[PDB]
């Protein structure tokens, strides 16, 4: 029963720079014992199957460059690339694995 | 009356590094010189007194060991490192006085088909002091939601079993460890070298 | 290197049964987390799916109940969806996943190029 929302559908910035992608959930992700927040961030460009890119809401998966950043409080979440280069422009995902049963938020086109 | 050191390094059975076995040699000469004139052991790191040696050297005590382990892992076996093996399923003491025996052993531990037989701990949230055997098949729990006794979500079973094929090089291929520790311990020495 | 692929789906009469199955090597599927994941074309992604080690858990998703099921054969190292009872929103592009283990979390990692299923 956790209904997502985000704010950028089919978010386009500037044609360069920058990008800024919200999420939040109506149920709190953390956990009272670990500190720690239970919702991830995905890359997937057109076609080839989706990537990591955030774990655990604030870490970088290693396989990809340091300019990614995604941080937030313990019930809202947002992005930081600082540079949009040319071969980033692909769907972004919110995933929410507090609960058993996961759900996958929406997609946010982040191109030109 | 001689050591059996050949029960120790010549068995087939072995156990994985969860849950390790630990033989006392004891009122027992050890051939050493065999130990070292045989040509095959991968490595033959001793931290003793002397890594050489060893004639003219009694003790009153001495720990057998006997490990798998995944090939490049190997050398985390030696004092201050750190890693999955060497802080969570061995770890040996900073002062310590014996020898670590690698060898390899992919002609006799591995199956065409793959030997998923073969177990390692990934997780214990406390760091193991000096080493100490840790048996315990937990189904540790990640919040969410309780574990009603099932591996459900947020639940992760804390023995990982190793990718072990007669395909992968020298990284990942079985390596058959064994710690021979000495402890000069209060009471008279009775294993006499050779 | 370790890889996911996939076989199986295409066309259907309306209600038909199937049977898609995922399959890998490399990682020893004995100790990972492997889930079924949708992309229907132009709509969204969802999840659909989830099974562990010894397949202790077998939770569903909303429309998943009482028309599909996960297996999976670790002597051959992969697993099988079986799909009963079809309906023309369940078309999609569908995606076999793994876990992570501790590290990471239950997040997907490696994905494989995924099959097609549509009723027509
Ligand atoms: C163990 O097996 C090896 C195999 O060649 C043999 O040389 C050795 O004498 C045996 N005994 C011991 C104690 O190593």
């Amino acid at each position: 029963d956790i209904q997502m929302t985000q704010s950028p559908d089919s978010l386009a910035v500037s044609l360069g720079e920058r990008a800024t992608i919200n999420c939040k959930s109506s149920q709190s992700v953390l956990y009272s014992s670990n500190n720690k927040n239970y919702l991830a961030w995905y890359q997937q460009k057109p076609g080839q199957p989706p990537k990591l890119l955030i774990y655990w809401a604030s870490t970088r998966e290693s396989g990809v460059p340091d300019r990614f950043s995604g941080s937030g409080s313990g019930t809202d979440f947002t992005l930081t690339i600082s540079s949009l280069q040319a071969e980033d422009v692909a769907v972004y995902y919110c995933q929410h694995y507090y609960s058993p049963p996961p759900t996958f938020g929406g997609g946010t086109k982040v191109e030109i | 009356n001689l050591c059996p050191f050949g029960e120790v390094f010549n068995a087939t059975r072995f156990a994985s590094v969860y849950a390790w076995n630990r033989k006392r040699i004891s009122n027992c000469v050890a051939d050493y010189s065999v130990l070292y004139n045989s040509a095959s052991f991968s490595t033959f790191k001793c931290y003793g007194v002397s890594p050489t040696k060893l004639n003219d050297l009694c003790f009153t005590n001495v720990y057998a060991d006997s490990f798998v382990i995944r090939g490049d892992e190997v050398r985390q076996i030696a004092p201050g490192q750190t890693g999955k093996i060497a802080d969570y399923n061995y770890k040996l003491p900073d002062d310590f006085t014996g020898c670590v025996i690698a060898w390899n052993s992919n002609n006799l531990d591995s199956k065409v088909g793959g030997n998923y037989n073969y177990l390692y701990r990934l997780f214990r949230k406390s760091n193991l002091k000096p080493f100490e055997r840790d048996i315990s098949t937990e189904i540790y729990q990640a919040g969410s939601t309780p574990c009603n006794g099932v591996e459900g979500f947020n639940c992760y079973f804390p023995l990982q079993s190793y990718g072990f094929q007669p395909t992968n090089g020298v990284g990942y291929q079985p390596y058959r460890v064994v710690v021979l520790s000495f402890e000069l311990l209060h009471a008279p020495a009775t294993v006499c070298g050779p | 290197e370790v890889q996911l692929v996939e076989s199986g789906g295409g066309l259907v009469q309306p209600g038909g049964s199937l049977r898609l199955s995922c399959a890998a090597s490399g990682f020893t599927f004995i100790n990972y987390k492997m889930n079924w994941v949708r992309q229907a074309p132009g709509k969204g992604l969802e999840w659909v799916s989830y099974i562990s080690s010894g397949s202790d858990a077998i939770y569903y998703a909303d429309s998943v109940k009482g028309r599909f099921t996960i297996s999976r054969d670790n002597a051959k190292n992969s697993l099988y969806l079986q799909m009963n009872s079809l309906r023309d929103e369940d078309t999609a592009l569908y995606y076999c996943a793994r876990g992570g283990g501790y590290n990471y979390g239950e997040c997907m990692d490696v994905w494989g190029q995924g099959t097609t299923v549509t009723v027509s």
